[PDB]
């Protein structure tokens, strides 16, 4: 059977690679984070990376500090950093607009390698190698497109100073599907929230990175009231858990991971790693109900 | 042979969709959603078919 | 200077069709039988129908009788009818959407051989139901083009078109609630409309809290005001209509009336509160 | 080349809103974001109708040379 949680991802030794994403006010960020403390707790021997391409600066505001460019090791833990990084930034930074969004892929690609350099500048330097990488994608756009860019390139090439850097591109985009499509080096994690539109948009995404022979067997449901445990509060649950039934139908493989709602927004080590455990070992609204509302 | 077995794909394909709108995505989300993904199979292989219909022409012409 | 309700609507003389529709778990049924019951008690005159071909059949689960093919009034109302339909059936019996319309408007004229003054679509909250809309466009190219045979060897469907893109015969009604899908998924709505030649003027926003009038209820309320504040930003020249949240679901004619009326005043949630917990 | 030399013009133009746009976070900023998308389509069809009428005119051009 599969368990409704993270822990087999929190304690893997193989994976390089988890990317989380989710449109919406689902909670992606924190989900983030989250996992990045786990594993990180879960694994003091390795040294982890959490990086967020969200322009929004979450990360600064959801540890409680500033991060930036440059990898800081977030205060309290000694093996978890942060990066965060405007991409289209570094894109502009550098920089035919016609020429490179004609064909899809091309432009989520440049910004992506931008992302690379800074990240094994941050090994360099320092000296500070990361086992591991958390990314935060960005709630909008689609991230991972340059995936299926290798087909698409190589036979748009077969037909056909600008010929090289494209064949380089093509390249260095092989060389990372080479990880990004290994399940045990890299997989992805969807963040939602039950409700029709979120599911909706999950689905896609599933879909979206399957055709990308990207791994992804993980869901995170937050924001879920176990309300039974406010006549309002009460019928939204009703509500949360008609879904929640059918998520269990639809993906039965998958590692569908139930979180429970935290009034106000949780911010801090400390309250995120209180909460970051119900990731690893399932939330029970019936025992754990005093951890969430000490939140609070 | 070929050009049937597409023609009947075209009809399941329709047959799937009408019923999907016979259905509530919100009640029956799970059963819907599963239907979706048989769509998407299906117009897959339909547009697989008239490739080979087409192609198989094109190359008739030895 | 835009009341931040329907009554302009309600209370208008002039609109023979009025669309209502929105994607989600959003109230998009519940918003039609308030808006039809309100139009229908506040113009005693006119005769009112009310026709849903969303398949879960929610109408005869809102007012609490059945409903179908033929057109009933529904029991308490005088000027208010109700139908419930299937175009995928009636089908068998742009283009796949108007083929199915034309199957609609043929049942509506049959009712009517009672003639109804103005009719109330719940539209099925999922696929466009007004590819037809688009059509009348489509449907006379396909008049322009067959006309151009004739030299060789109407205005039928073009008083529809001008009667759909006609601002005081017609108007869309969104519904959403606020959060961020809902939002987005209504805005590239308002888009696909506008671009039908299609007046929309107005959202309902449903499901609203006002807490502070439950720690819980009380962070959703200030989310659902964040994105609120911003709804009132993007659309200046609407009606978008704050209606309040109700535990468990609305039905019968009673409490559907009692309900409906916040969409012609606006709902206080300091006055009105009374109102709510009552229907709870 | 009138036409054209907007062709490149708006299809930057377009460019820099998108990259902008990506800048921001939509959740917070939803009214702006928003505003911005309204924008893009509305480049991407001044876009199209450019592409449109140079097909239009070199086929136009192509004519009187066939003629
Ligand atoms: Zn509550």
């Amino acid at each position: 059977t599969v368990e409704p949680n993270l822990h087999s991802l929190i304690t893997s030794t193989t994976h390089k690679w988890i990317f989380v994403g989710g449109k919406g006010g689902v909670g992606k960020t924190t989900s983030s984070c989250s996992i990045a403390i786990q594993m990180a707790l879960s694994q003091p021997n390795k040294q982890f990376l959490l990086i967020s391409t969200d322009p929004a600066h979450n990360l600064s505001d959801a540890f409680g500090e500033k991060f930036g460019k440059d990898a800081r090791k977030v205060t309290g833990m000694n093996n978890l950093s942060c990066m965060e990084i405007d991409p289209s930034a570094a894109l502009k930074d550098m920089n035919l607009a016609d020429l490179t969004g004609s064909i899809p892929g091309i432009d989520e690609a440049l910004s992506f390698m931008e992302v690379m350099k800074h990240i094994k500048r941050q090994e360099q330097g320092e000296g500070e190698t990361f086992d591991t990488v958390i990314f935060d994608t960005a709630p909008t756009g689609h991230t991972l497109r340059f995936l299926q860019l290798p087909n698409t390139l190589s036979k748009l090439l077969e037909k056909f100073d600008i010929s090289g850097k494209l064949n380089e591109l093509k390249a260095n985009v092989e060389t990372i599907r080479q990880q990004f499509t290994d399940p045990d080096l890299t997989t992805f994690v969807c963040v939602c929230i039950s409700e029709f539109l979120s599911l909706y948009e999950t689905e896609r995404l599933i879909q979206e990175l399957i055709s990308y022979d990207m791994d992804v067997n993980s869901i995170i449901v937050n924001q879920l009231l176990f309300a039974e445990n406010c006549k309002r509060c009460q019928a939204r649950w009703k509500m949360q858990k008609k879904y929640l039934d059918q998520i269990d139908e639809l993906y039965e493989d998958f590692h569908v991971v139930k979180m429970p709602l935290c009034a106000g927004e949780i911010r801090g080590l400390n309250n995120l790693t209180k909460f970051s455990q119900f990731l690893n070992k399932e939330y029970n609204p019936i025992t754990d109900g005093k951890v969430i509302y000490e939140l609070e | 042979e070929l050009s049937k077995k597409y023609l009947a794909k075209v009809k399941e394909r329709h047959e799937l969709k009408e019923f999907n709108n016979s259905i509530s995505a919100q009640d029956n989300y799970a059963k819907w959603t599963k239907n979706n993904r048989k769509l998407d199979s299906l117009d897959k292989e339909i547009n697989n078919l008239k490739d080979e219909i087409q192609s198989e022409n094109k190359a008739f012409q030895a």
